[PDB]
């Protein structure tokens, strides 16, 4: 049985940075008779099917854009992007194009640098057909920051919750670059009511001051 | 009988049964048929050194001496017993196993032509012509060699009636698998034929005066049949294929069945009457030469015995240089001992005075068959190297029990 | 055309069988080698067996004994037939498409998201989000529900910026998303935005018409 | 009294012994009858249609070819179906006659001296009669009935005169194609029952095909049915079985077409691939000449795709010096044991000696996708499998033996004779559960009888 091993786990590039990755395997993937690599390189962007490239090493597909070049042979391989685009963030993987059990990759992530943004904030009160079936949960959205590594603490009028909270981070755009996150509280029905001010706080890079948005209750 | 009925005397042993089995086994280790040719001629000019040098001795051991092995081996080596015995149980009833089993793959090639002959249906017809050659030594030895003589005129007909078609129809360097491993045992396997040129004293010797005469009719007989041998080779080499005559358990047969429909009828009766004449002729001197309170009827009864217990075999190229390496084994035993008794005794010799050029041309050339094949392949040499040294139990059994 | 259409992810009780369908289009079947890829999420590819026109398989050695693909030559489509479900076969199973005998997957399937557990379906408990009191934005909470696919746009089509929706995440046996969408303040008064969910396990599709708060 | 019992026990034991030795020859099996071969069953042909390409510049006279038979017969070809030769000029009807040999090839005293210089090494000259050669129509498109009594008194002169068969090609563009090659064979085989007729076509599907061989059952029909076979050879298990089937497992010639090479239908990488499958199936194969050292009809600048030039050694094309390498070549494929010329002298031997693949029976088996496999068996020899490998991957066969015959099934292992590809151990015993093969791969494995 062939092993990939793909070298670089997971790389980070700005807009047109000429980004490489390398491949490797075990047993030889050139058959000395007609002298041809057999490695293939798919792409699979997040929360989709895979995308073939590249077959025989430098063939590369039908409707597959130029920038996409990959070279070598014997037991390594290289696929290599001429100047990366706000789109080409995806998955590479690497196939086996000549065995009986075709042996995948590991895989490698491509990130994309770009310069700092302070999120957007907004906090929203649950809605009344939550609040007729008897159960209560509040909203802090943060939109479009890039650095992707915010630390939201929640506080009720004053005190300080940071029991049973959820976060749950959006991979990053592909038009802008950026990242999103969402902040629900978990309460119930009497422990919404028994209050009436909910703050959410938001640190960043960008500011040294958090940023707050939030409501009342009683209006 | 003069110098030219005299020959016809030794061309009657030499020419054997063993010619219609070999041809096969000497195309199998040597390939194309202009090495297989070469090694035909080989082997019987290599034969005339040996049954000369021998007829130099034989005829000493026989005045002197007088008899086969003992009054020989008290000069040569007071253990004969041994050799008496590797003579008797692996030389004697081998060869009188293999000759039985020509008879048998003959008698049914017919039946299947293309097909080959079923080996378990070989084992059982060559044991039925032995034991019913078993008793009828010891029923009359009076009607034994009458129909004897009659079945030597049967393998001359039909071996002449193969060259008589070898005229008739009128590459060969080519596949030529040259190797010391294999030159040494196709080489065993052409010697097989020429049988018989160590019992050679007996039958020419008693006629006429041996000052001259024994040399000068064996350099002549060897040639004679070294050429009918070679004959024989070029109307196979002819009619069939290298390719077809390497399959084949019965190669005159196949030839026969090229030529004419009623020839297929006429040869394996003809040649089936050669060898079951020829293992009749071999029951003879193995009777004998045993007692030459035990009659000779139960040393017919002890070669019957121990050549059935070779139908445990597989084939026959595997039998037959299982023989080979053990007779040219005790050949060179007995020219030993006369080139030992060249300082030692002056042994009243005038039949013949030459012992110089001709036996040291022998002695080394049968030790180099005895060196390549032990080194090939031992576990036939084993098993018949594991029950030689079985007789010094039955020699701790002669001196004490009848001390 | 090359359309491979697939059935969309099914839940299944543990030690159950599952038969996945792989129907296509716009090429014909007997011509072509059917190949099946199984990933789980946030790892690596792994594959699984072949077809042909004369049903004629070459599976994996990993995955040889509970696995038995076969192909309905008549409605062009080849089935997956599972076996023995472990808790370590939640995954997708992506059913590609090569050339005879090349294995190149060039058109990939859609995917199916198996997933095997012991629990219930469930349907979603969907809410608005507003938000009373140069651009705003409206949230649609979609809550309790056991099988994890669900796919949540904005009127269809209609609505293609700012749309964030966000990874399921699981706490109490049930799964809870929630989707964003920025539009300017001068079109949601002047319209209506309603979320619609699409809940391929159970087709469960509710709208909610979001209206403003006081 | 003890002389009573004991001899009596023999006269016993003896018939106790020819008891078991008279009923074993009776449970045992027997062979069938051998068929009787003729001499084209033996082995392989090989077509030249230019003489003056084959050699090259002049030299292609009959004269000259009588050199070139000790490499022709290094091949161990069994025929040679020499290129019409007749004196013909072209689209012109009564300025052809099929007797006289055309000036620019020789002379009728050179060509009988060939014919008896071949005799010498077993080779049986089959002269071609297309009979207008020259134009893009064959067989003289007006006046079609007197040039049918043009071949039918010309058959007479060239079997009194010594050649051993006859070729005629292109039957699609002649009426009455099915009538006229009953006429011809009826001539051909009632003045001996030893020679050929040879027909030729270009039609591809097999409803045509079977409507030729259904009058005549004695010809050869060579045709273009396996040259449309796939872009890898895809529908090649379904043509081979399907085809055999259609005749009910007759005698018919392979080859990928009636006049063209190898090369001029396949891929490089699939020549190997193929010159194993068309020697091992039960029939003779017809090559063209320059398909034993992969001679191209393209790849080579200023050549005559019809007839290209053979590659004897790197003087072959003195017109563009720097094409022929030393690989291409004749001389330069025949010390190298890895080459395709060596592949063609070794599986032409095993053609022409062996007796499974000379007349033994085909029984195809199912495989994995992609590869195709299937045995040979006469009653007792030497048995073959051929496994080939038409995909473009490293397969691994599963081989499912369920509808063989218990006569011919499969062992466990079984040696390997030749394989295509380099990479292997010869002669060694290969396990076939665990079989593994490469990329395009072809394999030949032998097993004796063993049942
Ligand atoms: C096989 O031979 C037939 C002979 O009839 C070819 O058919 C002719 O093709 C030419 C040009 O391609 C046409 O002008 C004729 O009208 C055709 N005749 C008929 C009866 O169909 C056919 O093209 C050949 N096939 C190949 C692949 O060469
Ligand atoms: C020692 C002596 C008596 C041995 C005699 C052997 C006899 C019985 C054997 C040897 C040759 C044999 C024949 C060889 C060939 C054929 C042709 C076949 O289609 C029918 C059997 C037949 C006709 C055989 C009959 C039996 C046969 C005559
Ligand atoms: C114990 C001693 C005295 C026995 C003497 C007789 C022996 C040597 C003989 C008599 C009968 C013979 C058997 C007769 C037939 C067959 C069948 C054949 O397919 C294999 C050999 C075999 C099995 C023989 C072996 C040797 C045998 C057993
Ligand atoms: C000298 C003695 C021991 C030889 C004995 C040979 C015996 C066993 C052989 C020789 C001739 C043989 C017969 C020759 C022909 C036939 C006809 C065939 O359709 C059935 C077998 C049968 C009937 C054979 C049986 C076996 C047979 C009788
Ligand atoms: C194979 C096994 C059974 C051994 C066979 C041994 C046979 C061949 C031997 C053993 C005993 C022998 C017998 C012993 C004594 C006599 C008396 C004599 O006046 C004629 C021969 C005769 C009748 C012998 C015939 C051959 C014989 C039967
Ligand atoms: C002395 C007594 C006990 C036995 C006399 C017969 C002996 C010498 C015979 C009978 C059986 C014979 C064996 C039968 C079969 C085989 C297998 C073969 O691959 C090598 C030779 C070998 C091993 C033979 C050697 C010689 C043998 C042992
Ligand atoms: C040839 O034809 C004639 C009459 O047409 C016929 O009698 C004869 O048998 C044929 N020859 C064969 C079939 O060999
Ligand atoms: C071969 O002949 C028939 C007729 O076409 C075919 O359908 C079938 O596959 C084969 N039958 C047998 C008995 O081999
Ligand atoms: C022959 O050798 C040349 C090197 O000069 C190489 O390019 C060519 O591919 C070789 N031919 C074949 C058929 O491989």
């Amino acid at each position: 049985d062939i092993v990939m091993s793909q070298s670089p786990s997971s790389l980070v590039v700005s807009v047109g940075e000429k980004v490489t990755m390398s491949c490797x395997x075990x047993x030889x993937x050139x058959x000395x008779x007609x002298x041809x690599x057999x490695x293939x390189w798919y792409q699979q962007k997040p929360g989709q099917s895979p995308k073939l490239l590249i077959y025989x090493x430098x063939x590369x597909x039908x409707g597959v854009p130029d920038r996409f070049t990959g070279s070598g042979s014997g037991t390594d391989f290289t696929l290599t992007i001429s100047s990366v685009k706000a789109e080409d963030l995806a998955v590479y993987y690497c196939x086996x194009x000549x065995x009986x059990x075709x042996x995948f990759g590991g895989g490698t992530k491509l990130e994309i640098k770009r310069a700092d943004a302070a999120p957007t904030v907004s906090i929203f009160p649950p809605s009344s057909e939550q609040l007729t079936s008897g159960g209560a949960s509040v909203v802090c959205f943060l939109n479009n920051f890039y650095p992707k590594d915010i630390n939201v603490k929640w506080k009720i009028d004053g005190s300080e919750r940071q029991n049973g909270v959820l976060n749950s981070w959006t991979d990053q755009d592909s038009k802008d670059s950026t990242y999103s996150m969402s902040s629900t509280l978990t309460l119930t029905k009497d422990e919404y009511e028994r209050h009436n001010s909910y703050t959410c706080e938001a640190t960043h890079k960008t500011s040294t001051s958090p940023i707050v948005k939030s409501f009342n209750r009683n209006e | 009988i003069t110098l030219l009925n005299g020959v016809a005397i030794i061309v009657g042993t030499i020419i054997g049964s063993g010619i219609f089995v070999t041809p096969t086994g000497v195309l199998k280790e040597a390939g194309s048929p202009g090495l297989a040719l070469v090694v035909w001629a080989a082997c019987g000019v290599f034969s005339i050194v040996g049954a000369l040098c021998y007829a130099e001795l034989g005829t000493t051991i026989s005045k002197s001496g007088g008899d086969y092995a003992y009054m020989l081996e008290v000069y040569g080596s007071l253990p004969a017993f041994l050799k008496l015995w590797i003579e008797l149980l692996i030389i004697r009833p081998s060869s009188q196993y293999i000759v039985a089993l020509v008879f048998a793959t003959y008698l049914l090639k017919p039946l299947f032509p293309t097909c080959p002959v079923p080996e378990e249906a070989a084992k059982l017809v060559a044991c039925l012509c032995v034991l019913l050659l078993t008793a009828v030594n010891c029923y009359s030895v009076k009607a034994a060699t009458r129909v004897q003589d009659a079945f030597a005129a049967a393998k001359l007909l039909a071996l002449a009636l193969i060259i008589l078609l070898g005229f008739v129809q009128i590459f060969s360097f080519e596949g030529t698998k040259l190797d010391v491993g294999n030159i040494v045992l196709a080489l065993y396997s052409g010697l097989f034929a020429y049988g018989g040129w160590n019992y050679l004293n007996f039958v020419t010797e008693e006629m006429i005066n041996p000052y001259r005469n024994l040399p000068l009719a064996i350099i002549i007989s060897l040639p004679i049949v070294t050429l009918v041998y070679v004959l024989t080779n070029l109307a196979y080499f002819t009619t069939l294929s290298t390719e077809q005559m390497l399959s084949s358990e019965a190669v005159a047969v196949d030839f026969g069945n090229y030529h004419l429909g009623v020839m297929s009828w006429i040869i394996p009766v003809f040649v089936g009457l050669s060898c079951f004449g020829s293992v009749n002729g071999s029951l003879f001197t193995s009777s004998r030469l045993f007692f030459v309170l035990l009659t000779p009827v139960p040393s017919l009864v002890f070669t019957c015995v121990m050549t059935l217990l070779y139908a445990f075999s597989k084939d026959i190229f595997s039998v037959i240089n299982f023989f080979s390496f053990f007779n040219w084994l005790c050949v060179a035993l007995a020219i030993i001992g006369m080139i030992w008794l060249r300082h030692r005794k002056p042994e009243l010799e005038r039949p013949i005075k030459v012992n110089l050029a001709l036996p040291v041309f022998f002695i080394l050339a049968c030790l180099f068959l005895i060196a390549v094949s032990f080194w090939k392949t031992p576990v036939e040499c084993g098993i018949g190297f594991t029950i030689i040294l079985s007789g010094l139990p039955v020699y701790f059994f002669g001196v004490w029990w009848k001390n | 055309q090359v359309q491979l259409k697939e059935s969309g992810p099914g839940l299944v009780a543990p030690s159950q069988s599952l038969s996945i369908t792989c129907t296509v289009s716009g090429f014909p079947l007997t011509x072509x080698x059917x190949x099946w890829v199984r990933q789980p999420p946030g790892k690596g590819l792994e594959w699984l067996g072949x077809x042909x026109x004369x049903x004629x398989x070459x599976x994996x050695x990993x995955x040889x004994x509970r696995l038995s693909i076969s192909k309905d030559n008549s409605k062009s489509q080849v089935f997956l037939k599972m076996n023995s479900l472990q808790t370590d076969d939640t995954a997708r199973y992506y059913c590609a498409r090569x050339x005879x005998x090349x294995x190149x997957x060039x058109x990939w399937g859609q995917g199916t998201s198996v997933t095997v557990s012991s629990a219930k379906t469930t349907p979603p408990s969907v809410y608005p989000l507003a938000p009373g009191s140069s651009m705003v934005t409206l949230g649609c909470l979609v809550k309790g529900y056991f099988p994890e696919p669900v796919t949540v746009t904005w009127n269809s089509g209609s609505l293609s910026s700012g749309v964030h929706t966000f990874p399921a995440v699981l706490q109490s046996d049930l799964y809870t998303l929630s989707s964003s969408v920025t539009v300017p303040s001068s079109t949601w008064p002047s319209e209506t935005v309603t979320c619609n969910v699409a809940h391929p396990a159970s087709s469960t599709k509710v709208d909610k018409k979001i209206v403003p708060r006081d | 009294r003890t002389r009573w019992a004991l001899l009596l026990l023999f006269w016993l034991g003896w018939l106790g012994m020819l008891a078991g030795a008279v009923v074993i020859i009776v449970r045992a099996p027997r062979c069938r009858e051998l068929p009787a071969q003729k001499w084209w069953h033996t082995g392989a042909l090989y077509r030249i249609g230019d003489l003056q390409a084959f050699q090259g510049h002049g030299a292609g006279n009959l004269a000259g070819l009588k050199g070139r038979l000790d490499y022709l017969s290094s091949l161990k070809v069994k025929g040679l179906v020499l290129g019409p030769i007749h004196k013909n000029q072209k689209d012109d009807v009564a300025q052809t006659d099929l007797l006289q040999i055309d000036p620019n090839f020789g002379s009728k005293e050179d060509f009988d001296s060939l014919l008896q210089s071949a005799k010498k090494k077993s080779i049986r000259v089959i002269l071609d009669l297309t009979p207008n050669y020259r134009g893009e129509n064959s067989w003289f498109s007006t006046q079609v009935d007197t040039v049918a009594t043009k071949v039918k008194d010309a058959l007479e002169f060239w079997l009194q005169a010594g050649v051993d068969g006859f070729q005629v090609r292109d039957i699609e563009n002649l009426k009455d194609a099915s009538s006229f090659l009953a006429e011809w064979q009826n001539i051909t085989k009632g003045f001996s029952e030893d020679r050929l007729l040879i027909a030729g076509t270009n039609s591809s599907d097999l409803q045509q095909i079977l409507s030729l061989l259904e009058s005549n059952k004695d010809l050869l029909l060579t045709s273009s049915y396996l040259s449309d076979s796939g872009s890898t050879g895809e529908h090649t298990k379904s043509l081979v079985t399907q085809y055999l089937n259609a005749t009910g497992n007759r005698w018919c010639s392979w080859s990928l077409s009636q006049a063209r090479l190898l090369t001029s239908f396949l891929p490089a990488q699939l020549l190997r691939l193929y010159q194993l499958m068309l020697f091992t199936l039960p029939g003779t194969p017809v090559f063209s000449y320059g398909d034993e050292i992969g001679l191209d009809a393209a790849a080579l600048p200023g050549q005559p795709m019809e007839a290209p030039v053979m590659l004897w050694d790197e003087s072959s094309f003195p017109d563009i010096p720097g094409a022929v390498s030393a690989n291409m070549t004749v001389k330069g494929q025949s010390e190298d044991p890895g080459s395709l010329l060596s592949l063609f002298r070794r599986l032409s031997d095993q053609r022409s000696k062996e007796r499974s693949l000379l007349h033994g029976d085909f029984h195809a088996f199912s495989a994995g996708p992609g590869l195709f496999s299937y045995i040979r068996h006469w009653d007792q020899n030497e048995r073959f499998l051929v496994v080939l490998n038409f995909g473009d991957v490293g397969l691994s066969a599963g081989l499912q033996a369920s509808d063989l015959p218990a006569s011919a099934s499969l062992p466990a292992k079984a040696d390997l004779l030749l394989s295509t590809q380099p990479g292997r151990e010869e002669g060694s015993p290969l396990e076939l559960e665990r079989l593994k093969l490469e990329p395009h791969e072809g394999l030949l494995l032998r097993f004796p009888y063993a049942a």
